[PDB]
């Protein structure tokens, strides 16, 4: 009757369904090609995504994966280093690469007419690089300086040490750079052994996005990657509950901390719920805040942190969720004052423990809104789309279209969150890492007994 | 004499050796823990503190009484023919 009950209702807009298709094809040797064409763009992105990283080093040569990333730009059988660099630059293009624990990525940006050349170049440097010993013995300088700098970026060292203390028994523990003595001892044969054990056709996919045609890309891949060799049980990584604390009173008043829980794999049904829980806890910065004061925010965790002792007890905090092929991590990172550390940490643990007892649908819907804004807001440019194509191709064997993600996200309510949390996070093991003025720091047993409430 | 002597005290070599022995990555009671974990007592009765309290109270209630009656029976078994019931009085 009343007009206030006549409002338009569209949970999922029509645009979520009216999206261009993602085209897929597998070549005889096992290489997979994926594409999506976007009419509203002039350029394109094309690259290679490889299912290998530092998790596939051996403990004796830990650090070879990352060394190969440098070696591939040093020269090939067809072109010298000067020739290679000038043929990067004279296109007026971009070329990027990086490696991680489980994945390695190379890609370029160009106008359509130069996609062939790009493919060629990519193939070359992936298949035909000359790993000269008298160049390996020089890249050690640059890699050692790179490590030197990396030790100064505190967030990354904290996360590395969290992985170190959480996965003691597994190659997930390994850092990407590798120890110092390994950087000094690295040898051509180690790098070539890594190549000839991991660069097989089943592990590579080629993706593009922008102004691209699937047929020509498939033909180009068939033309250039004909030389890639073809291929010829494992068990779940164990998660250890331990702490690793570096006490230091000569680096100023601020303490850094990270806490972690055991997660779920990429393909797990509950993965989406985990993506949502990360958003329900969210983040905060005291320096830069948007337009909502923390003391009145809709997020209860931020609100509780900002009202502590009337002054508020944190400089920054942010939650995170990371999924791997067979396991995950779930947790948070924080920065706070020496004397605030205790509250700084226990407030957020109370946060995360609430997910299993008392969360309500106002909060769930706020978190859905913010999560959708974030994720759907990134996928604008060709690079983001190509990265998403390749990432999903490796993680799932497919690409999941937007409508599917939205439909699966819609039907999660509070009781479902309160079920999954009760399944994985209530009364669990946790791993801890920290740096700085840690006199305040809580005990490991405190953090572990925090995961349940005696009330209720 | 090395024992209790500040001029000479040190461990015997066999005590120094007992500390070198190792049982890493071995466990001999795993079958018992597997059995207990299979009963799923934790999932249903001990993972939630309200149920933890219910369990404590009820198991108390029943166990106390069983223990009591068992000790009663023992007290009658050891003292047979000494207690009042076992030897009736016969009137003159
Ligand atoms: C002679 C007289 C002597 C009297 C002595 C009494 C001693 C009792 C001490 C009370 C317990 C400590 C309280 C401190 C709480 C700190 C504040 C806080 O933040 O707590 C959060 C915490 C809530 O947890 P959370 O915030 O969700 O997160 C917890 C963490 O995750 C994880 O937790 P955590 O690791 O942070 O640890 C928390 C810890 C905090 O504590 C500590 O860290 C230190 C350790 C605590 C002290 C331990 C020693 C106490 C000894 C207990 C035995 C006393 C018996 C006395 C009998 C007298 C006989 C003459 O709290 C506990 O775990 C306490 C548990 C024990 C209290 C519950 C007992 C009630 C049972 C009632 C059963 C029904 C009986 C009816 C029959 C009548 C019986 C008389 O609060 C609690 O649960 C604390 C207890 C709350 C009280 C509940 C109601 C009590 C009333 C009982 C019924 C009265 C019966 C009378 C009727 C008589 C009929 C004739
Ligand atoms: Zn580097």
């Amino acid at each position: 009757v009343s007009p206030l009950a006549r409002s338009v209702d569209a949970a999922i807009p029509e645009e979520a369904f009216n999206q261009p298709p993602t085209l897929t094809t597998t070549l005889p040797n096992g290489i997979r090609v994926a594409t999506q064409r976007l009419p509203f763009h002039q350029t394109a992105t094309v690259g290679v995504w490889i299912d290998s990283g530092s998790r596939y080093d051996t403990k004796e040569t830990n650090g070879a994966a990352h060394f190969l990333e440098h070696m591939t730009f040093k020269g090939t059988k067809r072109r010298s280093r000067i020739q290679l660099e000038q043929e990067i630059e004279n296109m007026g293009a971009h070329l990027n690469a990086y490696t991680s624990r489980e994945q390695t990525v190379y890609y370029a940006k160009a106008f359509k007419k130069d996609i062939p050349q790009c493919v060629d170049i990519l193939s070359d440097i992936l298949l035909n690089s000359t790993i000269d010993e008298e160049a390996v013995q020089m890249e050690k300088h640059v890699i050692l300086r790179e490590m030197e700098e990396v030790e100064r970026q505190t967030e990354e060292v904290i996360f590395d040490r969290l992985h170190t203390t959480a996965f003691r028994d597994s190659p997930l523990g390994y850092t990407i750079l590798g120890p110092e003595e390994n950087i000094r001892n690295m040898t051509r044969e180690h790098i070539l052994e890594y190549i000839n054990r991991n660069y097989t056709s089943d592990r590579m996919v080629v993706a593009a996005a922008g102004d691209v045609d699937h047929k020509e890309l498939t033909a180009l891949v068939e033309k250039h990657f004909a030389g890639l060799p073809q291929p010829k049980p494992t068990e779940k990584p164990f998660f250890c509950g331990s702490e690793l604390l570096h006490r230091n009173d000569d680096m100023g008043p601020t303490a850094h901390v990270a806490v972690g829980f055991e997660g779920v794999p990429w393909k797990s049904p509950d993965a989406v719920t985990f993506m949502l829980m990360q958003a329900i806890v969210g983040s905060y910065r005291k320096h830069d805040e948007g337009i909502v004061p923390g003391k009145v925010s809709a997020n209860a965790t931020v609100r509780n942190v900002c009202n502590k002792m009337t002054v508020g007890c944190a400089d920054m905090f942010s939650a995170f969720n990371t999924c791997y092929s067979d396991t995950g991590l779930f947790g948070f990172y924080a920065q706070c004052d020496e004397v605030a550390l205790e509250h700084c940490v226990m407030e957020i643990m109370f946060g995360i423990t609430s997910l299993s007892y008392a969360v309500t649908d106002e909060e769930v819907e706020r978190a859905k809104a913010q999560l959708k804004t974030q994720l759907l807001g990134h996928l604008d440019s060709t690079t983001a789309v190509a990265e998403d194509i390749g990432r999903q191709m490796l993680a799932y064997g497919r690409r999941m279209p937007l409508a599917e993600f939205l439909k699966r996200l819609e039907v999660i309510d509070a009781e479902e969150v309160k079920r999954v949390a009760w399944k994985y996070l209530h009364d669990a093991e946790v791993a801890v890492a920290g740096l700085g003025p840690l006199f305040g720091m809580p005990q490991l047993i405190n953090l572990r007994r925090a995961t349940f409430w005696l009330r209720y | 004499i090395r024992f209790g002597n500040p001029w000479r005290d040190d461990y015997p070599e066999w005590i120094w050796k007992s500390l070198r022995v190792s049982r890493k990555d071995k466990d001999m009671f795993a079958p018992f823990f597997k059995l207990l974990n299979a009963t799923k007592l934790y999932e249903y009765c001990l993972k939630d503190n309200r149920r933890y309290c219910m369990f404590v109270m009820g198991v108390g209630l029943v166990s106390s009484w069983m223990w009591s009656e068992w000790w009663n029976s023992v007290w009658r078994r050891i003292n047979k023919g000494k207690l009042y019931n076992d030897v009736p009085y016969v009137y003159p």
